[PDB]
């Protein structure tokens, strides 16, 4: 108009040598870089922000002219939980190529980082909110049939690919059956019975290792989140 | 017109922070304009640099010496260690006038795209130089980055017999409550100093 | 411009802050568009506003009823006033999720140079509600003005036996040192919180 | 926030554009300092204008008559008529000291995508203003929009007798060709006035 | 702290247009973090370019050899000569893919803090370019000084036998009549193309 | 508020590297720098301009958040009549020192402005109110009294500061009448009174040469406005 008013969660923040700051946002209209020349401040990560933008002669980059701060979690400040919103904002940026993406996906976003910020266990919130958001990027693995030669449910690790191979195609032994549960489940049921339902510790790895391959094959990238493990 | 000259110095200069194509660009027809004796003190300056300059061994703030002139200085408070994020910071904290202690620089900011971690940062060589009788000034950001990698140092620290502190979160200065962000405000509250006891 | 209406929306409109004639145009020629139901809300609110806002007699927070929200609220902390310039500064200092207190609302900040006393703010129906065992927070701006405000008020309240507090002046969140201002670095480091005590 | 006035201010005041909740905000805790002379006064002008305020039956420019002031003046150039996509650019182009004629406003943009057609457009009542030894001047944006409109209005006005004109495109007043875009630089090229024939 | 290295590289980087203490700081500890091999090819490619770069003697176009890329190249349409401020608006006209003419390069805007003058610009070895049969696009800025400039151009090259011509003032590309300034809009309109007589 | 609305002319402006737009503009309240990061490329020289500043954090430069194009001289684009807002603009610039500054002087100056825009003879216009100025900035030439030894009615050139010398003090002739007329009585006598008197083109220099030497000598800086002449 051509102001524009969006809303949204600072997902990542330069501090240019000029002294600018270039924000990403994530927004239920999202997918939004803008940049804040030279106050304005409270621009930090993971901050829920209203901002007035003006685009202007098709610039690459729209401008800040007044950002508030609608919604903080000082308790991200903490060190584990921390670990788990970097991976859940640059995980959620590779995954959606850019076209994509409405107001379901900013929400369970959103979700997964009160879920880190108040909840006991924020690697297992980091784990389901991941996969769930692979639903909603159209990105889902199939778990019904192994993925070499079609086979009805397969138990085993797939190297290659992320998904699940039979005994037949597999030279693994099978992932354990809270693991296999996991798999088959999380992507299409709801979040609150999955945080009701953890998965130990000790079997953890192996669902992000699964995660990384899975997406690394099916995702153009350099899937930089991955430090984020 | 290709000359790689014009084309190779906008792409280096544009390779820099802070100045897009346009800017390059400006950048490289007011260098032209300018004398030989510049150009070649610019260049030379620029080398010369990347060499004399080298992280400290003890802090790693930059110098081009055995340690940092802030580690060799002997009238300088021995006994307090300000942990910094950067380099710049030390400047910032030192041009300050307000703090003539030592320094510790973490090279970074915890976990930005990736694990930078204890690991990536220099986390280790702060241990040995903490020591009883001492105090840990920690001024790393106030990002959730700053927050995390602060409390992470405090944990680390605190087998050691310093006393750790962190900088005030507060209201900056020359600001009024109106444009101060509600976080900020809360913390310049509940972290209030008291002027007066009756 | 000739219709008179448009000359005369567009007067006033600009005679509000943070709109120019330019921007009061733009503004005009978009209420030109709307539905008129909202024109009316609008004005409606507008008035019932002037008419229904008042200020609190006891703290002089904005409202519509005998005594403020605040004031009238019981799970509030009836022993501690935040004094501040503005009521946006209540909601600024009640949007941050950390004071269940009572406000105190000096309709502005002393100022010497303009004859502007404490009379001309609300420091007078102030003293009346401290006394002892409470606490009085002075939230003032930190321009010379809110400086000024907030010692003066200390002054004034000493005599009463209450607690006087004035927030934290400091770093504000999501900052880095090499942005912030000398004198507000100073006031952070002089500030410094312990962290721990060996 | 409680008091319902003055929640019911900021939302009203932020269904306006360009004027977000922090903004409105802002706003209410002016207002609210203000005396009531102004605040009526700042109704009223809304109201006076809603009721006052019509389109011209004529060309649709915003006026409080039978006629806009454009059509009912008669120092004015009769024989061309400057169509336009809003009220607003009639003062634009009337500020602009350059034109004395007559306008006509279709109140807004074409756009195929969203069904919304010549029909949702004050585009039939130009058509009988049309005739010949008269000029059309398509003032129309530049968007994909503007440019769709004024074509299909060309199209139009086409069988009756009128010159059609398009404003020019080309580089902005004030700007050097480095920063302006590709396809208006382009255009102002093809463009281009002779200035000298041999 | 004191290096003369890492002061003594702030001020040169900060002696160079668009970056401010704060950005030079924040590009020396950059730069610091960089490998040899790019400081030396960013200092190489300065000492360099500085040499083989030169002004063209025919236009005066920057290049490195006898004459310009734009002069050499005979593809290029011999009859156009389009002057212009600097050689920055070269690669703006050249990148816009819409011409190949000759070019030509006075250094600088007429007048800014002091007399330039026809004679601290080159605008004297564009006589003897100019001839019959051939056309000078004046492709100075718009300010009143790229418009003072090309309008002293054209009375000089008036004599000579060739179309003078100067490029569009109008609306830039992808804007609305809203946002554009006043004596643009005037520009825009008192030159509008017929894009079809009857 | 902290942003204000100003309203000025446009006396100087930089397009930097970056891509940014600083200006100064002279205002009824004037002396004002700021800048406009990056559409608001109406803010070219002599332009009549409103514009919207925030200043903030003491950051020695405010900075633009909307700029309107309240009135320009299309005019002021030709030659001879450009050659006398520059010595203007650029004069006034370097005449007052900052704290200096009301609203009388942003007038005169708009004046000559309009004066130079719209009137047969810009340099004459340049000549009056460069000397008016003189004036609203306290710098004015004795003009009563020898300059070194304070003789009644001096008619003579000053080479060294300006100002008049009588014929025992002096070494080169007397100005001519109608120069001593102007220089008498043009900074206490209305600009109307003083455009209805001009000068002959011939006896120009001189005016010039003791303005120069005169400001030269009592307002310190590197007077690059001289360049004007
Ligand atoms: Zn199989
Ligand atoms: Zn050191
Ligand atoms: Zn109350
Ligand atoms: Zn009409
Ligand atoms: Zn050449
Ligand atoms: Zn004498």
């Amino acid at each position: 108009s051509r102001t524009a008013n969006r809303s949204g969660i600072v997902i990542r923040r330069r501090v240019t040598p000029a002294g600018d700051i270039i924000v990403t946002l994530l927004t239920p209209q999202g997918k939004l870089k803008a940049i804040a020349r030279g106050l304005s401040s409270s621009l930090n990560l993971f901050h829920h922000v209203g901002v007035q933008v003006y685009q202007g002669p098709h610039n690459d980059l729209a401008s800040v002219k007044q950002a508030v701060l609608e919604g903080a979690l000082p308790t991200l400040a903490e060190p584990e939980r921390y670990a788990f919103a970097h991976l859940m904002a640059e995980f959620a940026d590779a995954l959606f190529q850019e076209g994509e993406f409405s107001e379901q996906a900013f929400d369970l976003f959103a979700a997964s980082l009160r879920g880190v910020a108040h909840q006991p266990d924020p690697e297992w919130v980091a784990l389901v909110m991941s996969y769930k958001l692979l639903g909603l990027a159209g990105v889902i693995p199939q778990t019904a049939r192994c993925a070499r030669c079609g086979a009805p449910d397969p138990e085993h690790p797939d190297p290659l690919g992320g998904q699940l191979l039979c005994s037949k195609c597999a030279a693994l032994p099978p992932y354990p059956p809270a693991v296999l549960d996991f798999l088959r489940h999380a992507v299409r049921r709801t979040v609150r019975a999955s945080f009701e339902q953890p998965v130990p510790s000790a079997d953890r790895p192996a669902l992000w290792r699964a995660l990384e391959k899975f997406v690394t094959v099916q995702v153009g990238g350099v899937h930089s989140w991955r430090q984020l493990v | 017109k290709y000359p790689p000259s014009l084309v190779s110095l906008i792409r280096e200069l544009s390779r820099l922070p802070g100045i897009g194509p346009k800017s390059a660009q400006r950048l490289a027809f007011h260098l032209f304009e300018q004398p030989r004796e510049d150009i070649e003190r610019l260049a030379s300056a620029l080398l010369e640099a990347k060499r004399d300059l080298h992280v400290c061994p003890i802090c790693f703030n930059i110098t081009d010496a055995e340690k940092c002139d802030v580690c060799a200085d002997p009238s300088r408070d021995q006994r307090t260690i300000c942990v910094v994020e950067e380099p710049g910071d030390v400047i910032a904290l030192e041009r300050s006038g307000e703090y003539r202690g030592l320094y510790h620089v973490l090279h970074g900011v915890l976990s930005p795209m990736n694990g930078v971690g204890p690991d990536k940062l220099h986390i280790k060589p702060l241990l040995p130089r903490v020591g009883q009788g001492m105090e840990v000034i920690l001024a790393t950001g106030t990002t959730v980055e700053g927050d995390a990698t602060a409390l992470y140092l405090q944990r680390l620290l605190e087998p050691l017999g310093a006393a750790i502190s962190r900088i005030a979160y507060g209201v900056p200065v020359g600001g009024s409550l109106e444009y101060t962000d509600e976080v900020t405000l809360g913390r310049a509250l509940t972290g209030r100093q008291t002027v007066s006891k009756p």
